């Protein structure tokens, strides 16, 4: 309330900072689009199976991202990064982390907790312990502030959305996190109340439905295509009566832009 | 490199790992270490080291101990902070006779809601402030210290640890077991310390959870849904709450005059949504003739 335009400027900021490399998956020999696409949606699922914050996916995500960005990996050491990773997440945003020997397990021991420990070490060296990075979450949640009034299958059906973007590292690396969230927010607001992107958005942010466009029109497309997508975790996920059942609803088939 | 590092002496043990005095050989540089053993460590790097180093990284204020530097050596983990020279607990300790005077207090509290509000601004709880987590330096500096207990909060905030907080500066809201807590549990803290500084003893020295809210109670007033609407409601609200009346707070702290007594009430308001914050604080006509000198005791 008293810090809430302090912080919004501050992880505006930040987020940029935090940016992974646009085309880093090009220069990966290794490993592609489709492999970690795999590797985000199985995250999905351990997130629900230990019933974990939305936010420490998000979060375990742009660790993976960052670190891809700078290092080589070969695709059997991928589930290794991205269990690190999960394990950071979850300490730096959890109350009650799983225990390592979780990690350990549910990698159903492909990896050993010796392997685990170290990865983490490393995960910890190459983002020099930049941990605390802006999401697609933390932005959504400020602009859900901005309802009139507060709309849960709107923002159940945001978060939905939001989610989806983590999957797809082509086209959704090249927008940044507000950015997504602003797409997000939009869309799951028009497709439940017929309402836009409100002018009280537009004067926090400076986006406006234009500046949207390019990442709105990605996002509807993966909004009508994910019940064809090689990857439903998030869908399933979204089928709970946690989120109120979102991810059963009809996207819209245009949006009038 | 440790190499680099003659160690001087133990400081003590911090909120987790212990500390001590060094030497930069080749610089001069007086620093503070903190070794964290990652062998004992079956868990990995621990969760309070996680967030100390990636969010005292982020925070550079004149009132924010700096983080110099994290070596990662064999099994170890060493936190390389500037090293100041005492903490507030044992100045005031020091200052039992003559007690402090009032513009070094006015400029302690002045410095201490500078780093407080950079700390909200960007986002952090500190989570444990006390004298204790409080250095000052020779030149009239005082910073806040051990980042082990804060963590990044949202807008608005989720459901965050309960166990937070040192029980004699812990907020009432949290002794009532809101589902929320935000930046208005620390500036509680600061209020609390703000009076210490001023007595030299504690404001609510309880020695259990209920022992606290009731110090509380019996100073403040016990709260009602007038002072502060939806406490009725809270968890662990008893209608069985003793009811007592709320007392002058010119009797609260003596010694503290109009505008002192003006900004300590508003520093501890039941209604989290009422207390004022770092930010607003920092224009309090308390402040008007605020300056920085040093101690008045030798370091
Ligand atoms: C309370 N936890 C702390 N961690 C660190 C790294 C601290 C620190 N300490 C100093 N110097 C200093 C001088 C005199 C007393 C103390 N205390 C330790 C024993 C009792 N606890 C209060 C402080 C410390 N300089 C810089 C830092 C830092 N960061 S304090």
């Amino acid at each position: 309330p008293d810090y809430h335009e302090d912080i919004h400027t501050y992880l505006r900021e930040m987020e940029v900072k935090c940016k992974p490399k646009v085309g880093y998956m090009k220069k990966q020999p290794d490993i592609t689009n489709s492999m970690r696409a795999i590797l985000v949606d199985w995250l999905v699922e351990v997130g629900e199976e230990y019933k974990l914050q939305n936010e420490t996916l998000h979060l375990a995500v742009n660790y993976i991202d960052r670190f891809l960005s700078s290092m080589s990996v070969l695709r059997g050491k991928l589930q290794l990064v991205g269990t690190a990773a999960m394990l950071l997440a979850s300490k730096f945003e959890e109350i009650y982390p799983p225990e390592v020997a979780e990690f350990v397990y549910i990698t159903d021991d492909t990896y050993t907790k010796k392997q685990v420990l170290r990865m983490e070490h490393l995960v910890l060296k190459v983002l020099t312990f930049d941990l605390a990075a802006p999401t697609v979450n933390q932005f959504l949640t400020q602009y859900f502030l901005h309802q009139q009034p507060a709309n849960c299958k709107v923002e159940s059906l945001a978060m939905f959305l939001g989610e989806l973007s983590l999957i797809d590292a082509d086209p959704y690396l090249k927008y940044l996190p507000s950015v997504i969230a602003g797409a997000a927010f939009h869309l799951a607001l028009y497709t439940v109340t017929g309402q836009s992107w409100p002018e009280s958005l537009i004067r926090k942010t400076g986006y406006t439905l234009e500046s949207l466009k390019p990442c709105l029109m990605d996002l509807h497309q993966t909004y009508l295509k994910a019940p064809q997508h090689a990857q439903q975790s998030i869908r399933e996920k979204y089928k709970n009566s946690k989120y109120h059942g979102v991810s059963l609803l009809n996207p819209p088939e245009t949006l009038n832009l | 490199s440790m190499e680099n590092f003659q160690k001087v002496e133990k400081i003590g043990e911090g909120t987790y790992g212990v500390v001590y005095k060094a030497r930069n050989k080749l610089t001069g540089e007086v620093v503070a270490l903190k070794k964290i053993r990652l062998d004992t460590e079956t868990e990995g790097v621990p969760s309070t080291a996680i967030r100390e180093i990636s969010l005292l990284k982020e925070l550079n204020h004149p009132n924010i101990v700096k983080l110099l530097d994290v070596i990662h050596t064999e099994n170890k983990l060493y936190l390389v902070f500037e090293f100041l020279h005492q903490d507030l607990k044992k100045f005031m300790d020091a200052s039992a006779l003559t007690g402090i005077p009032l513009p070094l207090i006015k400029s302690y509290l002045f410095q201490l809601l500078q780093g407080l509000a950079f700390c909200h601004s960007h986002r952090v709880l500190h989570r444990d402030l006390k004298p204790q987590n409080l250095l000052i330096n020779t030149e009239g500096a005082i910073k806040l210290a051990d980042f082990g207990l804060a963590r990044a909060f949202g807008v608005p905030v989720r459901t965050y640890t309960h166990e937070v907080v040192t029980l004699w500066y812990r907020a009432p809201e949290i002794l009532l077991g809101c589902k929320y807590y935000s930046t208005a549990v620390d500036i509680w803290s600061l209020g609390c310390i703000f009076a210490e500084m001023v007595t030299r003893r504690a404001l609510f020295p309880g020695d259990s959870e209920i022992d606290q809210l009731f110090r509380i109670f019996r100073t403040l007033g016990t709260p009602d849904e007038v002072v502060w609407p939806g406490v009725t409601s809270m968890p662990d609200y008893k209608p069985s709450f003793p009811k007592w009346a709320r007392q002058d707070f010119s009797k609260v702290v003596p010694p503290l005059d109009e505008d002192g007594r003006s900004l300590l009430s508003q520093m501890l308001h039941y209604d989290p949504n009422k207390r004022i914050s770092a930010k607003a604080a920092l224009a309090h006509p308390f402040f008007q003739d605020v300056t920085k000198p040093v101690p008045h005791l030798r370091l």
